[PDB]
């Protein structure tokens, strides 16, 4: 079990890394609804995830187990896909983002 | 057009500051160098504003129609900020000419079809009437980058 | 910081800056080399109170948040005459004609 | 250092310092006693003209806020028509 959020940790690492960079910089940091004029934001997200802070609690030792720790990641992507249309290029980004959890998150 | 914005598409956190007494228009200059206005700021406010390395950025009174300064000069632009240090754009009232100044007051006491009503020379007629804009001010900008 | 005055006298009017810490004295000097007139003939005023040559702007209530330089604070004046001083006399300035219709 | 002496139309003598003066156009074309009599210009308005000679010397080339020059809706035609006049 502490194999599995060591792998975790791991892979949010390469999140970060800067290959992934061209198109996971919106997801470092939280929603910033006053810097992007979003009005609605908090009204359509019920719960707002990102990645620095999935990095806080995984190293605050809140994440009970791996799959608490995956629906965090699908919880950030999925607030991308409810909130823009599907043909904005914020959506674009969020796939391939994660693209890139989903196929080392099924390699444990 | 000359004065636009690179589309660099690298981002850069950037501090909007209104220190004057009025709501702010800010403006940005696209890559075709026509200028979009941008939600406006009340006086005496400040929001984290997320832009691009490279894009104009150019602030408007949204009353008197004239100009505003940003870091005491006309045009702003984001850096690349470094070491995730937010850049600061400080909006701040310039010193008018003593004839803009009222200017400003007698076009806010004064509906436009009643200019020419009011008992002064026939040249501040028309003085009222050139209202200040944003394409007029980028014209003298342009010609100004145009011959240095 | 810097306070910024209006001197004045009957119908002459001085716009000076000067300083809290500069004292009543030193701004008599400033009006010695405008008008010519020695600080022992001149007596400065606040609006009927008289101000000493010992004290600083700054203690005779001139502050640098009531004395901008977009409205100067009034300083009254009053000159020696001969024998004695005059009475403070400042002679008010013109007053503005009605707002016209079409305003406000 | 050097003071000039600005009369308005009523009599009323305004002493201001030479470099203040010259950011009226008018004011400067007609200097290098030294005085400036404006027979169109009462004392209310020379007065706030002064004031905005003051405001301008002191906040150009500044850093800090600055301030709104203030002007009364009851002179603002006049004090339009001065500063029309003067080219400041
Ligand atoms: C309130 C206020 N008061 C006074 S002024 C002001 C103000 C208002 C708005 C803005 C606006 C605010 C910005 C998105 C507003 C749309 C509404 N949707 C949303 O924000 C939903 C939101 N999407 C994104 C996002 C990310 C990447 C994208 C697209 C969207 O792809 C573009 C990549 C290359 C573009 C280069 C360029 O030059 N791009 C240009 C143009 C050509 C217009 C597009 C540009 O963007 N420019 C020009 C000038 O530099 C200003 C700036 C601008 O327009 N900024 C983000 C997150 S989290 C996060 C950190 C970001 C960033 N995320 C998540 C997780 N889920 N959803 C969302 C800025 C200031
Ligand atoms: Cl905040
Ligand atoms: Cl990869
Ligand atoms: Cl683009
Ligand atoms: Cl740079
Ligand atoms: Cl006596």
């Amino acid at each position: 079990v502490s194999e599995q959020l060591k792998c975790c940790s791991g892979i949010l690492k390469e999140m970060f890394a800067k290959k992934h960079a061209a198109y996971a910089w919106p997801f470092y940091k939280p929603v910033d609804v006053e810097a992007l004029g979003l009005h609605d934001y908090c009204d359509i997200i019920k719960h707002p995830m990102d990645m620095s802070t999935i990095k806080s609690k995984l190293e605050a030792r809140e994440y009970r187990d791996a799959q608490e720790f995956g629906a965090d990641v699908r919880l950030m992507f999925s607030n991308c896909y409810k909130y823009n249309p599907p043909d904005h290029e914020v959506v674009a980004m969020a796939r391939k983002l994660q693209d890139v959890f989903e196929m080392r998150f099924a390699k444990m | 057009p000359v004065l636009r914005s690179v589309n660099s598409r690298e981002p850069s956190q950037v501090i909007f500051c209104n220190r004057s007494p009025r709501v702010v228009l800010p403006v940005w200059l696209n890559f075709d160098g026509e200028p979009q206005p941008y939600p406006t700021l009340p006086p005496g406010t400040g929001r984290r504003i997320h832009s691009y390395r490279g894009h104009l950025w150019l602030f408007r009174d949204a009353g008197t129609h004239d100009g505003l300064l940003v870091n005491q000069t006309e045009l702003f632009v984001p850096s690349l900020n470094v070491d995730g240090q937010p850049i600061f754009a400080n909006i701040t009232l310039p010193v008018y000419t003593l004839k803009e100044r009222c200017l400003q007051v007698v076009r806010s006491l004064v509906k436009p079809e009643n200019y020419r009503r009011l008992d002064i020379v026939r040249s501040l007629y028309e003085d009222l009437e050139d209202h200040p804009n944003v394409q007029k001010d980028l014209e003298r900008l342009t010609q100004e980058r145009i011959a240095h | 910081m810097d306070v910024f005055l209006m001197i004045r006298r009957h119908k002459t009017t001085i716009f000076t800056d000067a300083k809290e810490s500069s004292t009543v004295f030193e701004l008599k000097r400033i009006v010695e080399g405008i008008l010519k007139r020695p600080p022992d003939e001149q007596r400065l005023y606040k609006d009927d109170q008289l101000l000493d040559d010992g004290k600083t702007l700054g203690e005779c209530g001139f502050t640098s948040q009531t004395a901008r330089p977009q409205a100067p604070a009034t300083v009254g004046l009053a000159f020696r005459a001969d024998d004695t001083f005059e009475a403070l006399c400042i002679e008010p300035f013109s007053s503005p004609p009605e707002l016209p219709d079409v305003m406000k | 250092s050097m003071y000039v002496k600005l009369i308005s139309s009523d009599g009323h003598e305004f002493i201001v310092k030479r470099e203040h003066a010259l950011t009226s156009g008018t004011i400067k074309a007609m200097l290098s006693t030294n005085e400036v009599n404006f027979r169109e210009i009462p004392s209310h308005v020379l007065s706030k003209v002064c004031m905005y000679f003051t405001y301008k010397v002191r906040y150009t080339n500044s850093s800090t806020e600055i301030p709104e020059f203030p002007i009364a809706p009851e002179i603002a035609l006049e004090l339009l028509m001065a500063a029309n006049f003067l080219d400041c």
